[PDB]
């Protein structure tokens, strides 16, 4: 007689049903422990040091602390740019504004909006969703190719006529919307901006050209980030604060391990070529017999 | 039965190509009213055709 | 394309035709404008719409 | 085989028909309800035993899977529910809305 | 039974009727094998849907019955399925070069090099796309290459599989050019990979104690070009009746591994005209 | 066009075979005297696996002879190698009685009584045309040997898709096959199953009826207007 | 059930190349919603070491701790760090049972001779089945290691759950 | 399908009297050309020293196997058979025939006074299918035991296997290897055998992993368990381009085997005349 | 529509006129002059 290993594994049965948690105390999960697994026959030990746990919690503190030290460096850049211009901020956004209105209240409302935005920072925010397309696979090559293409010589008539022909007035930003009076900080939203060609200012819109109308309201403020690390803090009245988001205080591998953009792996119902229209999802559901 | 008798003249993108192929000559700009008797041996844009 | 069935069924003029090359050589190299080479025995001329 | 061609010589409508006299009704004109479990044999509930309870509470017996592409090209249709033993009224149909 | 008909729907212009009668004795598939049908069942336009699957398309094409067109007399077309063994004739549509003696098989149409893409018909929405008649080496290599696209596709990213199918999608056949349109993975491709994986592992298990080192001893003692080119990709008991039974099991596993790229002989030529347009194939369809 | 031969059947194998809906199957025997027996398909059911209890006991009474005894001995001579000896010969056109009886067997053209345990399909028999096959499977859930024989009636004419959905329906047999290979490193289990067609029939010519021999009855499914075509023994895993 | 034993035998299989040990696991509706389970494609695992980076990197250190330089051409220093982050993740097995079920009863419908010390009746609404592989390069297991789940949707988004390896093996490791 | 054959060589009355006993024998020809010289008739135009048996069998499956019908003054009327018709074939092979035997055609290995001046009159063996599969099996084993014949028990094993057996039929099947040098067709056949065995054993360990990230069947995990026992016996036995080349090499050595694997039946016998020199049969195909 | 009709005027004269239109210190109304409609074409190389 020769009994197979899968027969003993099936007739083994689980010893006991354990259940554990995570660090943040958010997700519990249940773990089996089979008796005839090869985990028993390895003869391994367990050395739970205390300073190893200390350094592990230090590395965990760094891993949580990536985006939050990025947000605090953002806030330092807000205050630094507000000081280095002396507080005489410029207007960079197209909005009809008045003069016969006391602007004493809007500065206090902008400070309160900054404080309430810093009260409600989150992993679903402006700078992280602006950094994720930069963190992609071919974003560096596309960025340097855009750098080489924005810097070209004068168009000679020889290459103008007989040479190959030449080839983006709309940008897809990201925004954090703070509602100061009702105290509802809206965390992360897409927005699409353009240069309104009557003047040299910006206009923001939704996915259907809706012309986002919060900037008329004195109750709200917004933060804009672009995929070229630009920073636009906007209070009502169209006056803005423009700067660059810093990254010198962050590790490269911290940005890699925290929010790296993912590139796809092949599976069923997916085209071998990329950039095509896909078929339906697998969707093994509890509505159908599994056919 | 040599593959080449003038490597400055028989390769794509050579000296006499960029001097005498008319497709390369349009990218440099020239008097099209001038006649060049060498270009009839270098107009591979239509020798293929 | 023309009605080659009209070329086949209608009466013709008997001509002592001769040209310089072989017939199939002049056919495969397209000496003329448009040609039509059925090779066996087509039944298409016995269908009239 | 006689190929027969026709040419309608009228300019507009030239033939006027009319449904004149009815004699019988082939359908039953009943109220016996169209079972949706037959026309959607894929839909099973999430939990198993409440589904078994519902199938027992109705008259449908089992959830049946649906045919794949090659056999549906090879067949013409499903034709699932067969003839009952009592036919004294004709064919029936009654579906509804909510 | 055999002589079937196809009732049409539209008025018939003389250009489309001329295009139809120039397609006498050419292959068309039918789904249902009935007596009279509508025009929607003719060809592959009903069956095709883009971004759904080439492998599903050949799967549904593999079950259809073929027919040959002759004697169109307006508003219908007498189709005739061929009986087994009797010699019939075929006018090809696809630009695949044939040779006398070579067995032929059906395939879905694939994207051509120059992409002539004559629809052969211009109607409301039902065009007439046709399956191609392709000989054994080209069909066997394209089924092999699609299954290798399958077995190479999994556990991989887009980049290496794209750089590999840029070479792998190009298939020539006697100085022609072709490309495979839509190699998208289906559940059926996972099915064929699972059967091929079970077959190759079962081949791997029951290998003997001299078959596993035959190439090793052969590359030791002798030397040739195919010897080194196959070597680059790399007794005690003698009871040979056990090896008889062992290679019998190996043979049924080999035919099972071979019959996941094999499509059966739909035709075999007996006489082809030297314009590669009409031939006399002795098989059914 | 009904191409026809005739064979010799002894006095102990006319049983359940005088009706036209029958199949002679040449089975190669290891003993030197016959070298083959022209056994019945209903004799293959006496060593089947889809059979019930009462279907077995009625069959062992009607096939009680020394010839059938030796036939089952040569069946148990080599297990999992039946199709190395099995050979179908179409069906039976006309039975002439006798001790060494000679009955005419149609093999091609136009001229089938099957017990209900061996006929099954995965369909609502909705195909206009249907194709019948001889599907045997070798099974090792039993500790030594389980040969299970069926006839099959599907609308799929093509071979590859049919054996694909068949191995998608009989995958447990392949699990038992690899389990037998891992539990016996000396035995050579040859094939998972055998596929061999038996022509085509029509859907409306399928019924269930009453076959009696020697006052022994059986509910028998029947394919009335039969046609024969022998795409011979293929093997699938 | 039919998915855990594969990677159990597979981590027994490749114990020569990498020194890996399995951890079979099931997850309830508390982890993720049912629409997050009915379309979910694959799972990933990472073993992040105690006082270190990961186990997919070089053994002693790597070059990717530099400041990010606030630019685009060297925003990641090149795609080789992208390839490194693709390398540090490995793919695990996956099974989805989208019916409400009793786990002890589900294993009892299989041939699994479960012997529990108490009838802990766990009743969730769907059963995903996967196996995290946490490793130890030496044969001795440090109890300060960290395991990193990764669950990705076909859209591309993800929710990285992660946990240390001390509450995991405080009892069963001591039960050997 | 009537084929006239002629002879540029002279035929005396003794020659045609030698010929006329072969009134209906299976003779192969390359193609269905109408009036064909006898140099294209017969297997003599393929058989040489450096070609061997397996190349000839590969050349057998694409030829047409016609039947002689009559003999005239200086022309031979061959009737090419078709599916459905039955024919009275005279036996040329050494093996006896029985009722119901599916038959195949094989090259003549060793075997009556039939010749022509510098043209070997040669007809293929007709055989039952079990001896056909057994003789391909035995000849592949004898090809596998070619290079390793320095010992005695390998030579005694070949001596055991050189004698085939059947119902009252024992033959010495000829050794394909001579002076420890095999013919190149059998050498490449067993090379492909060992190559597909080694490639299976070296690639299924990665491909069960590459497949099993999907749904995991119990068949698949027992397949992996069988691979674990096989890897145990292996361990007691002691860049996309490489797997692309591995898969393509696997499938080309799969592709070059079906002429030794697939044994297509030619005849199916009917009622046999006694003395077993001839039989009626249905031609299949 | 502009990307369409730039894919039809890819000869030298059209793009030469395009370069000539946007070069001087004037607008188009003192650059152009209207004549009317064309009805025939001879269509050699130099047309009429």
């Amino acid at each position: 007689d020769e009994v197979a290993r899968t027969d003993e594994w099936k007739g083994a049965g689980v010893s006991r049903l354990r259940e554990v948690w995570d660090v943040q105390h958010r997700v519990r999960l249940r773990v089996l422990w089979y008796v005839n697994s090869f985990w028993r026959s390895r003869e391994l030990s367990y050395d739970d040091h205390e300073v190893e746990l200390y350094r592990a919690l230090d590395a965990y503190r760094a891993r949580i602390a990536v985006e939050y030290v990025l947000i605090r460096a953002v806030r330092d850049e807000i205050y630094a740019v507000l000081r280095r211009d002396g507080g005489a901020l410029p207007q960079r956004f197209a909005c009809h504004v008045s003069r016969n209105m006391s602007w004493r209240v809007v500065w206090e409302l902008c400070r309160h909006a900054l404080a309430l935005w810093m009260d409600w920072a989150d992993v679903r925010s402006c700078i992280i969703k602006a950094l994720t397309p930069r963190l992609s696979r071919g974003a560096a090559a596309a960025a340097q190719r855009a750098r080489r293409q924005r810097e070209r010589s004068a168009p000679k008539p020889q290459e103008l006529l007989f040479g190959p022909r030449n080839e983006p007035a709309e940008q897809t930003w990201y925004a954090d919307v703070v509602r100061c009076v009702r105290a509802q900080v809206d965390l992360g939203v897409e927005v699409r901006a353009a240069r309104c060609p009557r003047t040299g200012l910006w206009i923001v819109r939704d996915r259907r050209g809706r012309l986002r109308r919060w900037l008329s309201q004195p109750e709200v403020c917004v933060l804009y980030v672009t995929p070229d690390l630009d920073f636009y803090w906007v209070l009502p009245g169209g006056f803005a604060v423009s700067s660059r988001v810093t990254l010198h205080g962050l590790a490269q591998r911290a940005l890699r391990d925290r929010f790296q953009n993912f590139e796809a792996v092949l599976a069923r119902g997916m085209h071998v070529e990329a950039g095509r229209q896909e078929p339906e999802t697998p969707r093994v559901s509890g509505r159908r017999l599994p056919f | 039965f040599a593959a080449t008798h003038n490597p400055w003249a028989s390769q794509a993108g050579c000296l006499s190509d960029v001097l005498y192929n008319t497709r390369h000559r349009e990218r440099l700009g020239y008097n099209s009213k001038f006649y060049s008797p060498c270009a009839q041996y270098f107009n591979t844009e239509e020798i293929i055709a | 394309m023309e009605n080659w069935s009209a070329l086949e069924l209608l009466p013709k003029v008997g001509i002592p035709t001769d040209f310089l090359t072989h017939v199939k050589t002049s056919a495969g190299e397209e000496m003329f404008e448009a040609l039509r080479i059925y090779y066996g025995d087509d039944p298409e001329r016995y269908n009239i719409h | 085989t006689q190929n027969i061609n026709t040419v309608d010589m009228g300019l507009g409508y030239t033939s006027n028909t009319c449904v004149a006299y009815v004699n019988r009704v082939r359908t039953d004109m009943g109220v016996r309800v169209q079972d949706l479990f037959r026309v959607f044999p894929m839909n099973v509930y999430r939990h198993d035993e409440v589904d078994r309870w519902i199938r027992h509470a109705a008259g449908v017996e089992r959830p049946q899977l649906l045919d794949t592409e090659t056999i549906s090209m090879l067949t013409f249709g499903s034709m699932s529910e067969r003839n009952a033993a009592a036919t004294v009224h004709g064919q029936k149909a009654a579906c509804e809305l909510i | 039974e055999a002589n079937i008909f196809c009732t049409f729907d539209h008025k018939l212009s003389i250009a489309d009727v001329g295009k139809l009668t120039k397609l006498v004795a050419a292959v068309v598939p039918i789904p249902q094998r009935l007596h009279l049908i509508k025009h929607y069942q003719l060809g592959l336009h009903q069956f095709v849907d883009h971004t759904r699957g080439y492998v599903r398309l050949r799967g549904l094409l593999r079950n259809m019955t073929l027919t040959l067109m002759r004697r169109v007399e307006g508003n219908q077309i007498l189709l005739h399925v061929p009986t087994h063994g009797l010699l019939y004739t075929v006018l090809n549509t696809g630009p695949v070069t044939w040779e006398k003696g070579d067995a032929l098989c059906v395939l879905p149409p694939l994207f051509h090099g120059p992409l002539a893409r004559e629809n052969l018909l211009t109607l409301g929405q039902w065009e007439l796309v046709l399956p191609w008649i392709v000989p054994m080496p080209l069909a066997l290599e394209i089924n092999q290459r699609l299954l290798i696209m399958g077995l190479f596709s999994l556990d991989r990213s887009y980049e290496e599989v794209k750089a590999a199918v840029q070479q792998l999608q190009t298939i020539t056949f006697r100085d022609a050019t072709f490309t495979i349109p839509d190699p998208v993975i289906d559940q059926h491709l996972l099915i064929d990979m699972k059967t091929a994986c079970l077959s190759m592992s079962m081949v791997a298990n029951l290998a003997s104690e001299l078959t596993m080192t035959y190439v090793r001893k052969l590359a030791l003692e002798d030397s040739s070009m195919l010897l080194v080119k196959c070597q680059e990709l790399l007794p005690q008991h003698v009871s040979p009746d056990d090896e008889i039974a062992r290679l019998s099991a190996l043979f049924v596993m080999l035919r099972q591994l071979d019959d996941l790229i094999r499509e059966q002989v739909v035709f075999t030529v007996c006489d082809v005209s030297p314009d590669n347009k009409s031939a006399t194939c002795i098989f059914k369809g | 066009q009904a191409l026809t031969a005739r064979f010799f059947v002894p006095e102990g194998l006319v049983e359940f075979e005088a009706q036209p809906g029958a199949l002679l199957i040449r089975m190669e025997t290891g003993c030197d005297s016959p070298r083959h027996l022209y056994i019945s398909l209903y004799l293959l059911g006496i060593r089947a696996s889809n059979v019930s209890a009462s279907t077995r006991c009625l069959l062992e009474s009607v096939y009680t002879a020394s010839a059938a005894r030796a036939a089952l001995q040569w069946l148990d001579l080599g297990p999992h190698l039946l199709h190395r000896r099995l050979e179908t010969l179409g069906c039976v056109k006309t039975v002439s009685l006798g001790i060494t009886s000679l009955l005419t067997c149609v093999m091609r053209g136009y001229l089938l009584m099957i017990p209900k345990d061996m006929y099954l399909t995965w369909e609502e028999t909705r195909g206009r045309l249907q194709y019948v096959y001889l599907i045997i499977v070798y099974d090792y859930d039993g500790p030594e040997t389980r040969p299970g024989i069926y006839v099959l009636t599907s609308s799929i004419a093509h071979w590859q898709t049919l054996v694909d959905v068949a191995r998608g329906k009989f995958a447990r047999e392949r699990c038992s096959f690899v389990n037998r290979r891992i539990t016996r490193p000396r035995q050579i289990p040859l094939c998972t199953g055998v596929i061999q067609k038996l022509g085509w029939c029509l859907a409306d010519d399928i019924h269930t009826s009453f076959l009696v021999h020697k006052e022994l009855k059986l509910s028998v499914v029947r394919l009335d207007n039969f046609s024969v075509e022998l795409g011979d023994f293929r093997e699938f895993v | 059930m039919e998915t855990h034993l594969y990677s159990d035998l597979a981590f027994e299989a490749r114990f020569a190349d990498d020194e890996q040990l399995p951890l079979h696991l099931v997850l309830d509706q508390e982890v993720l919603s049912n629409e997050e389970a009915e379309t979910l494609r694959y799972v990933y695992y990472r073993n992040v070491d105690s006082a270190g980076r990961s186990t997919g990197r070089a053994p002693g250190g790597d070059e990717d701790d530099a400041p990010a330089s606030d630019d685009a051409e060297d925003a990641v220093g090149g795609d080789r760090a992208f390839d490194r982050e693709r390398r540090t993740w490995q793919r695990a097995c996956f099974r989805v049972l989208p019916r409400p079920l009793e786990l002890l009863d589900y294993l009892r419908q299989s041939g699994l001779t479960v012997t529990l010390e108490k009838e802990q009746r766990v009743r969730m609404f769907y059963a995903v089945f996967t196996t995290l592989g946490l490793r130890c390069p030496d044969n001795r297991l440090s109890g300060a290691q960290t395991l990193h789940l990764r669950l990705v949707w076909p859209d591309g988004s993800y929710r990285d759950w992660e946990f240390l390896a001390r509450d995991l093996l405080r009892e069963e490791m001591e039960a050997n």
